[PDB]
DNA sequence: GATGTGTAGCTACACATC
DNA sequence: GATGTGTAGCTACACATC
């Protein structure tokens, strides 16, 4: 019926963003004009080379490695077409 | 004197070079002039000292700040000096003017200067220090050991930097040291670097030999879309035909599979264009040769690929015909024949269907010649090759017109004799039946013919010996199930099925061999979909199959129960001589609760969602238990289950207002229960620990507002804007808000409440009530300041939308 | 972490170019 | 033929702020 189609067009088409569940769901709807290279800097501009001190500048050793390797999980492609049709008789579908 | 003159000479070049790229080539020609003049006076180190000082002026600049023209100027100056050196060595037998020494000394001195800010506290300094090295790294020439070990050490530390921007410059500098140790560092970042753009930088600039290629192509499943796209747009394109010779066929086969079915159109089009354009043109348009690269045993992807090729190339389409010259038939041409013919029908290509293909009677001739050549024999990879051709031709036969009566009757004799072979493979049984179904156009005709084929096989085993061999029962139950799958009339109209059911279907359910019993259930289930009374009498037996059965049996028996309900509704339970619905509800509990059988959990969840959407199941408490399993910590490791719920719960909530409501009423309590699970889980300490196996209550809450947002309904009456489904939910959350004790949780809820949708059309009374509870929380139990602002933001809007009283 | 704003990397069609 | 280059506009990310 239209219910299937009405449901089919809306959902399969670009509601994939949340296909993984979990947090992975979005559903989200001049300066420095110039420099003067001649003007002096008298030994305290070159302090650009200061030491880190207590600034961090490094990754926490936690995030340097991730077992997931930032890959997708396997895609089981759950689709509206898969929910409207029967299990043991895919050709036929429930009241829809 | 001289020293000051050098500074001014060099300072003036920089002062005008920062503004425009216009006169850079002149600036470079001038710098080499100032330098050469400075060294002969003996002031070489004066030029290097002032050149260094002036470059230190640009390091503090932010990225993408236009005064990186100096960066582009330094790179051009280093490059030209090296060019003159290389050239000078070729021109002259012996370098007489110490040309190499000056370059070797200037570059070493300059790198060590900038490396003074490689660990600077300033984000921007660290960036441009690596940027400078990246653009001059290739033209450093030769460096002594000490300087070499100082660059790899400094770079290997900055690959783990805070800012991703500098890490991208860290790989760029490393791509120049590959060909040893540099590759290992790149291989570690292409997999473990959180930034999608660092993965990309390492990906594109890695060496791409026989060693690194597995790590490069692995990015075809990177979470980022650009990265998944570039493996097709650039890597596999730049390789050209190297993909067919250098990549292993199985890795190759999976790549095109992922691409053609990727969830993003951008990635799909990238892979399509790689096949329909780059590779096809690379093979000089020989369509058949391309199919040999795309292994056809993996047909499903070859269909997506060829179906994509036809859309990108309609001209090649019209050309191919199949004259009676069938002597040249191979798996590729057999596959093409199928793909071309079914592609024509799906798009109504009138002209091509007419003459490009042989007549039905003529096709049955060829189809038979292959069956004889395989099954009436008396080599092995010839068997698989023939079975495949029979399959392909049989898929096109299922959809042949058969206007000719002789053709219809000729083909019928070929499939009838094929289905009678006890040695026919299951793929050819499946398609063989489908063709016989297409030929009869009379269900009873199709049934009477299939039963004969089945019973003949059954009798020939019994008579040739009183219940038939187990190996034969399999041959009949597989043929039987593929027949029933296409039967859509009550059992009472086909008397043979009831007799087929009396002699091996029901016996099979009583068998001891697991594989036969599973087949006997599938046929039994298929029969129940035809006769309601039959379903009723077996509901108890199926329920017990799902209770005590092994994993595989539990699996098939439960799908039958879901399909019985999908067809017969609630008429099979809660009545005289039937099973009680609660007795089955509990069966679904145990399965959806069975952590030890994940595959069974899937169909229990996928199925339970099917029956709620169909409105045969409606108990709220069960629905509540349904959602809690999705968020539960124990199920978070079942990817198939997570993806199932991730799709099904949205469609149920958005399918119809009456369904979204059921979430609103139960959502609040769900959040409460899941808050208790998470909280209790953070405190408990158990060697296995893992407090991260559960979504934080702020994301759970967030997720619940998305499902209850009336703007996501598929149907928009225009009167759906005055829908309070989301308001009543939040009220239910402000009431259960009292019952939460921990502060961080009470913060996770109150900081996200402003995602709710507010509209003037919404009912006044229910907006008022929502405001009353907002005030009560705001003025009594006092919150954090960030939470307070969030709650005051809501009240303000309420106070405004409410204020439209006119 | 919940906001709101900025951008890399295409994507399409139009033409000039060698 | 195939490569340039002009425009524009799109979407998932990264970025910024507190």
């Amino acid at each position: 019926s239209i219910f299937e189609k009405d449901l089919m067009a809306y959902f399969d088409e670009n509601l994939n963003r949340n296909w993984r569940g979990r947090e992975h769901w979005k559903v989200r709807n001049k300066k420095v004009l110039e420099i003067d290279f001649f003007k002096t800097d008298d030994s305290f501009e070159d302090k650009v080379f200061a030491s880190k001190g207590r600034t961090k500048i490094d990754m926490p050793i936690k995030n340097r490695k991730n077992d997931t390797h930032y890959l997708l999980p396997d895609d089981f492609h759950f689709s509206t077409d898969r929910i409207t049709r029967l299990f043991i008789k895919p050709g036929q579908k429930m009241s829809l | 004197d001289i020293n000051t003159k050098i500074f001014n000479s060099v300072a003036e070049v920089f002062q005008k070079a920062q503004g425009s790229y216009a006169g850079h080539r002149k600036h470079i020609a001038v710098l080499k002039k100032i330098q050469s003049k400075a060294v002969e006076q003996g002031y070489e180190d004066a030029f290097n000292f002032w050149f260094d000082k002036l470059v230190t002026k640009i390091l503090p600049l932010k990225k993408n700040e236009i005064i990186d023209r100096i960066v582009k100027l330094v790179a051009a100056f280093i490059a030209s000096l090296e060019r003159e050196l290389i050239l000078a060595k070729k021109q002259n037998y012996k370098l007489t003017n110490d040309e190499e020494g000056i370059f070797s000394r200037f570059v070493d001195q300059f790198i060590r200067h900038v490396l003074r800010g490689v660990e600077s506290p300033d984000k921007n300094v660290r960036f441009r220090v690596l940027q400078l090295l990246a653009v001059i790294m290739d033209n450093i020439g030769e460096i002594d050991e000490s300087l070499f070990n100082l660059l790899i050490l400094s770079l290997n530390k900055r690959i783990y930097d805070r800012e991703p921007t500098v890490r991208i410059q860290a790989v760029f500098c490393l791509t120049k040291f590959q060909d040893f140790e540099a590759t290992r560092t790149l291989v570690a970042s292409i997999q473990n670097d959180p930034s999608a753009e660092v993965r990309r930088a390492a990906m594109l600039n890695l060496i791409n030999d026989n060693n690194t290629r597995p790590y490069i192509l692995e990015r075809a499943r990177d979470v980022n879309i650009v990265n998944r796209r570039l493996v097709y747009s650039r890597i596999l394109k730049s390789m050209g035909r190297k993909c067919f010779d250098d990549i292993e066929p199985h890795i190759f086969d999976q790549l095109i599979e992922w691409g053609l079915e990727d969830r993003e159109l951008s990635v799909r089009n990238a892979c399509k264009r790689l096949i329909a354009h780059d590779w096809l043109n690379a093979l000089d348009g020989d369509l058949i040769e391309l199919l040999e690269k795309l292994d056809v045993s993996r047909s499903s992807v070859c269909v997506k690929a060829i179906e994509a090729l036809f859309q990108s190339r309609p001209d090649i389409l019209s050309k191919i015909k199949f004259p009676s010259i069938w002597k040249d038939f191979t798996v590729e041409i057999a596959f093409l024949f199928r793909a071309i013919y079914l592609y024509c029908l799906d798009n109504n290509i009138t002209e091509m269907l007419e003459e490009n293909f042989p007549e039905a009677s003529k096709l049955s001739e060829h189809l038979n010649h292959y069956i004889l050549l395989r099954y009436h024999h008396n080599s092995h990879f010839d068997y698989n090759t023939l079975e495949f051709i029979i399959e392909q031709l049989s898929i096109a036969a299922e959809r042949y017109d058969y206007s000719d009566e002789v053709g219809r009757r000729s083909m019928l004799t070929v499939v009838r004799n094929m289905l009678a072979l006890t040695t026919l493979s299951e793929p050819l049984i499946k398609i063989g039946i489908r063709v016989m179904k297409s030929l009869s156009i009379n269900e009873k005709d199709f049934v009477t013919m299939a039963i004969e084929i089945i019973n003949d096989i059954r009798d020939d085993d019994i008579e040739k010996q009183k219940e038939a061999s187990s190996a034969t029962i399999v041959l009949c139950l597989t043929r039987s199930s593929y027949m029933l799958e296409l039967v859509n009339t009550p059992l009472t109209e086909n008397i043979l099925i009831a007799s087929l059911m009396d002699t091996l279907i029901t016996p099979a359910v009583r068998n001891t061999a697991p594989n036969i019993r599973e087949l006997g259930v599938k046929n039994l289930g298929l029969c129940c979909l035809l006769d309601v009374k039959l379903a009723i009498d077996n509901m108890y037996i199926l329920g017990m199959c799902v209770s005590k059965g092994n994993a595989s049996l539990k699996y098939i028996a439960l799908q039958v129960i879901v399909d019985i309900f999908s067809v017969h509704g609630n008429t099979v339970v809660d009545g005289e001589g039937k099973v009680d619905s609660i007795s089955l509800h509990k069966i679904f509990y145990k399965v959806l609760k069975n952590n030890g059988l994940p595959e069974c959990q899937v169909i229990a969840a996928e199925g339970l969602c099917k029956l709620f959407l169909a409105d045969v199941f409606t108990d709220d408490d069960l629905f509540e238990t349904l959602v809690l399993s999705y968020f539960s910590p124990i199920n978070s490791s079942n990817e198939a289950l997570v993806q199932a719920f991730a799709f099904c719960i949205p469609v149920y909530c958005f399918s119809h207002p009456a369904h979204q409501q059921r979430m609103s009423r139960t959502a609040a309590d769900i959040l409460l229960r899941l808050c208790v699970l998470w909280d209790d889980l953070q405190s408990s300490v158990i060697p296995e620990v893992d407090r991260e196996a559960m979504l934080k209550p702020n994301i759970i809450f967030q997720q619940l507002l998305f499902w209850t947002d009336p703007r996501n309904l598929v149907n928009q009456t225009g009167s759906t804007k005055k829908d309070t489904v989301q308001l009543t939910f939040l009220i239910d959350v402000l009431k259960i808000y009292a019952q939460i004790e921990k502060k961080e949780i009470k913060k996770m809820i109150i900081t996200n409440i402003n995602a709710i949708f507010l509209s003037s059309e919404q009912d006044y009374s229910t907006l008022k009530e929502l405001l009353e509870y907002s005030d009560d929380i705001a003025e009594n139990d006092n919150l954090d300041n960030v939470s307070k602002n969030a709650l005051d933001k809501l009240r303000n809007n309420l106070n405004s939308l409410i204020e439209e009283i006119n």
